[PDB]
């Protein structure tokens, strides 16, 4: 259905133009909006495998102080001495702990920004979609007006340019539609005017979260790199005891 | 640098185009993302299947774009100022994308103007839609 | 790199194309939208102008050797790297033809295609023959 | 491929290069030069002047992690397909980053290498650099082909 | 489009090059040979030995060509009308050589200019040296 | 040593001036000239293993005609099948005769053209390192005609430019040392600038010899082709016959 209520006079032509103009740059907004978010996932594929070796690196440097361990069993029993090469063995599997810890973290949060991202896409479309079949209905009705029986309508939507608002936000595009109230509670637009305000606020708020849980994966895989470090160093600390004693009790 | 006589082949080709210039513009861009898929990630929110709206869509707004750019050959930088911006601040689309959609207008052409696209007026589009790239890419 | 159901539909539309005088249609069409790459054919006459460059014999000539070429790499689609190995050796350790003019060629020679099949040339057939005429740019430009 | 006495000039001022900074001042500079790859780092926060962008601790850090995939490539040059194997797969089938723009960033790194040795970054190392970032440029777009 | 901010940048580096126009210009070129020797074809009949004197003429003759260049920077295309026409019809140098010989330039200025080829610099010069490349490959059509 | 007759007037400056210029030009000239007969001779390596694999495709014909001969053997001179394949191997081999001719023909050309390139680049260098040289020495002849006592003399010299002629050829040089008798007879320069004069119409000579030998190369393998595409057809023609038995 097309839109009932006619453009009365010359400055409410003038807010249907811009009107026509907000709804057309609806299009550009949502694609600038979810492109960056996508880059994103993009890279959760990546970023979990960087986590699975760090997780391997752990297992190897946790595997590499078992067996430093293992030698030296039967060369100091409850002694003073090798008390000592114990400890960083115990320190290298607290260590892995914690890399395992973060393992899982990076694993949630690579689920969640690709629930997020699928989410934000059909936002994406659907603000779109939205936007250029009410814009369609909003040219219409300025096409009559160029037609209508009033001389300063009929000169308002001759002089009305067809643009496109290469600024448009879920704010200044509300600004607009509030310009015009029998447009926008209109029953034949309505609902779809109501759609793309929600779809916009809502694509703004998933392409945040993926922002956020990007800087929570990153915070992880960090706090799991801090962690083989002291791994590692601790199974070459003590494991070093391992190759300066061949000895037999 | 158009010449006279470039100028002359831009306008007469660009003149048989007329009526079925939003056909080809959709044509160019289904020809691009399927000849470099990587220029799609510019339109994550598009629906791009076989001949969509969407694309119909924005085909009319290329090829507009076009017509207006052959109207005004001589002051062509003026004529798109304001994509020069849109492409370059906004959209931050790659330079080396204009050149391929700029060779699948060349592959629209072709196809569909048999006798109009001849040596002569080849190098005329190409030098053409080369200096609409120029223009494109002057804001980065 | 091609898939099954684009290696019918390039072998397809290649068999239809007149090997006599196709080659020298793309190879004219290069001298003339791009001329810097007149400097290699110095030796070929007359190539002054559209029409004397189109006319010339050489051009049509050489163009029939080079499409010859293309008709290979099109049989030849699993292994490029190889095919065009000695034209290799020709193009970059003597002559020293820039990668990119090879690239400029490939597209002039899709132009051509498209120029002569019209609706026949769809754009899934162009996606496939832009694949050829790239790996034919990349096996030629393999010596680099 | 690189000759043995090129090898050796390669891998003597690589070993000087402050790896710490050196990452960072070639990828702000790409950033600042052709700003069209900032698209790719919007999360990055305040890229809006050269100096924001330099000083931007996001940039010097994650500079710090490219540089360290050309000084792994720089080790095995007879290898370079399969050390950036992995990244080709990120660049290329995931983020969809045009090949030029790794070559882009190669010239860059040629420019900040010049700007910090000087008169030692003589015309025949130049040329050894080049080959070295045109390699790593390839073998980061071998999933294109 | 060279913006005021650009042009002064590119002054005032090239300001600061002075008497070693000649120098940097047979580095540059030194360079580009050694990096791209695909760009030695167009001198079949020099003498492209290192430290050569055909170059080091070379040299001076594409500095001060630039040199003009800078002092005309808001008139570029007529400034070097000439040689957009020599390096066009006459030598027939494929335009994506002009590519390489920039770049080597830039090595060049970040080699000697510590201080000045900064990344605001560094953008402006290459903006500028992109300029001189479009003017020179003008008229290949 | 420097050019010791000094500039008389302001018309004999503008001839030094143009003189220089001219000079200055013959590097950008022989550069022009001496490259498209080094891309002829990019060409050569080429088209020799090119013509060495007709001959391999030829001797090979020859070998399955050969052969083809020698089955059909056991038969009497009188069997309209049995002549054929004999009648079609001989001129299977007649046909070879004139590809191993035509080969020879492109070995020597070959040979010709590296001998001319290899020769035409020293002429090129030769030409440009003279014309190099000897621009120096004028134009240290018109910076002391900026210093000059006569004030017309003073001044031509000064609004004299320092440019490159870029449309020089071996006849515009001539003609503008022929405008400074007393220059071009100066002993300092006299032998540079006639070796000049001859290392620019030798270049000439070189590079349009190179254009001749390719045409005559070029002849040869599309003729040692024909023949090709006449031996194999001639030798497919008896392997028909041959199957037959
Ligand atoms: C022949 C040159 C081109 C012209 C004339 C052109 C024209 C334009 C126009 C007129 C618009 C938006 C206008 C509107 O909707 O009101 C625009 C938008 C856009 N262009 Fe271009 N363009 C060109 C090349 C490019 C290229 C090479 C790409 C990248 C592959 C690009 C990608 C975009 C994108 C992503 C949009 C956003 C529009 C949306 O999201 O709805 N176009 N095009
Ligand atoms: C891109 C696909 C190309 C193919 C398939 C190709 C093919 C070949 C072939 C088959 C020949 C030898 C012809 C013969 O036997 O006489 C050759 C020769 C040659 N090609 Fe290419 N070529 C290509 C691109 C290039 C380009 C872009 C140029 C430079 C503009 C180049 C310049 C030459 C030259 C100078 C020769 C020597 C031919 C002669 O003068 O006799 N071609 N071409
Ligand atoms: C050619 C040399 C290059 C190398 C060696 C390289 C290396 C890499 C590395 C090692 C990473 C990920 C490291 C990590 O997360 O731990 C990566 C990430 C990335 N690279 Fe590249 N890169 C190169 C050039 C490019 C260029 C030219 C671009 C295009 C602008 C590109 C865009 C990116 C992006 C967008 C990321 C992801 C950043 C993120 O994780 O949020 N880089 N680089
Ligand atoms: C980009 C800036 C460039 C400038 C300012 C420049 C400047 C010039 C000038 C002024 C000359 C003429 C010298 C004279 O008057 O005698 C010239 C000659 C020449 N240029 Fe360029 N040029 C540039 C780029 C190129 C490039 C990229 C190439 C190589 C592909 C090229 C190759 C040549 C050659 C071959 C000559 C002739 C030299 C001779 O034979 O004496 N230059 N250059």
């Amino acid at each position: 259905g097309e839109i009932k209520v006619e453009l009365e006079d010359s400055d409410d032509v003038a807010a249907a133009c811009e009107l026509r103009a907000q709804l057309a740059g609806v299009s550009i907004a949502s694609g600038i909006l979810l492109r960056p978010a996508v880059i994103r996932n993009a890279t959760t594929e990546f970023s979990r495998k960087k986590s699975e070796d760090i997780l391997a690196k752990g297992g190897a440097a946790v595997e590499r102080a078992s067996a430093a361990v293992d030698r030296v069993s039967g060369l100091d029993k409850t002694n003073e001495t090798a008390q000592k090469v114990r400890k960083a063995a115990a320190v290298a599997h607290h260590a892995l702990e914690h890399v395992k810890e973060e393992v899982e973290i990076v694993a949630k949060k690579v689920n969640e920004i690709i629930e997020l991202t699928a989410g934000a896409t059909e936002h994406a479309k659907g603000a779109k979609a939205n936007g250029d079949a009410s814009a369609v209905k909003v040219s219409n009705l300025l096409a009559r007006a160029k037609e209508s029986e009033n001389q300063y309508v009929k000169e308002a939507a001759e002089e009305c340019s067809e643009s496109t608002n290469y600024d448009v936000t879920a704010k200044s595009l509300a600004a607009a539609l509030d310009k015009l109230p029998g447009v926008k509670e209109d029953n034949a637009v309505k609902t779809t005017f109501q759609s793309i305000l929600t779809s916009l606020d809502n694509l703004d708020k998933d392409v945040k979260s993926v922002e956020q849980r990007a800087e929570e994966l990153e915070t992880a895989l960090e706090k799991a790199e801090r962690q083989l470090e002291k791994a590692e160093k601790a199974a070459e600390e003590a494991e070093t005891e391992s190759s300066k004693v061949e000895t037999e009790s | 640098v158009l010449s006279p006589a470039d100028k002359t082949n831009v306008k007469a080709a660009w003149g048989k185009v007329g009526a079925h210039a939003g056909e080809y513009g959709a044509e160019a861009l289904e020809r691009m993302f399927l000849s470099f898929p990587t220029t799609k990630t510019y339109f994550p929110h598009f629906d791009l299947s076989h001949g969509s709206a969407q694309v119909k869509g924005h085909g009319k707004k290329v090829a507009d774009a076009l017509t207006n750019a052959v109207a005004h050959v001589d002051d062509m930088p003026n004529a798109l100022s304001a994509l020069s911006d849109l492409h370059a601040h906004k959209l931050r689309v790659d330079p080396v994308n204009f050149k391929l959609l700029s060779h699948c207008l060349l592959v629209t052409l072709a196809a569909h103007l048999p006798a109009e696209f001849t040596p002569a007026v080849h190098a005329s589009l190409d030098k053409f839609l080369a200096s609409v790239s120029t223009v494109l890419t002057s804001k980065y | 790199h091609l898939t099954p159901e684009e290696k019918s539909a390039v072998t397809a539309l290649w068999g239809k194309v007149n090997v006599d005088e196709v080659g020298g249609e793309a190879l004219g069409r290069l001298l003339v939208v791009y001329p810097w790459t007149q400097r290699f054919f110095e030796s070929f006459g007359d190539l002054s102008t559209p029409d004397a460059v189109m006319g010339n014999p050489k051009v049509k000539a050489h163009g029939k050797k080079v499409l010859g070429a293309f008709s290979d790499g099109l049989a030849h689609l699993d292994n490029l790297k190889g095919t065009f190995a000695t034209l290799s050796e020709l193009h970059c350790d003597k002559l020293h033809v820039d990668p990119e003019n090879f690239r400029l060629l490939g597209n002039v020679l899709v132009c051509v295609l498209a120029h002569h099949f019209g609706k026949e040339f769809t754009p899934p057939v162009q996606a496939a023959y832009q694949k050829v005429v790239a790996g034919v740019a990349n096996a030629l430009a393999h010596k680099y």
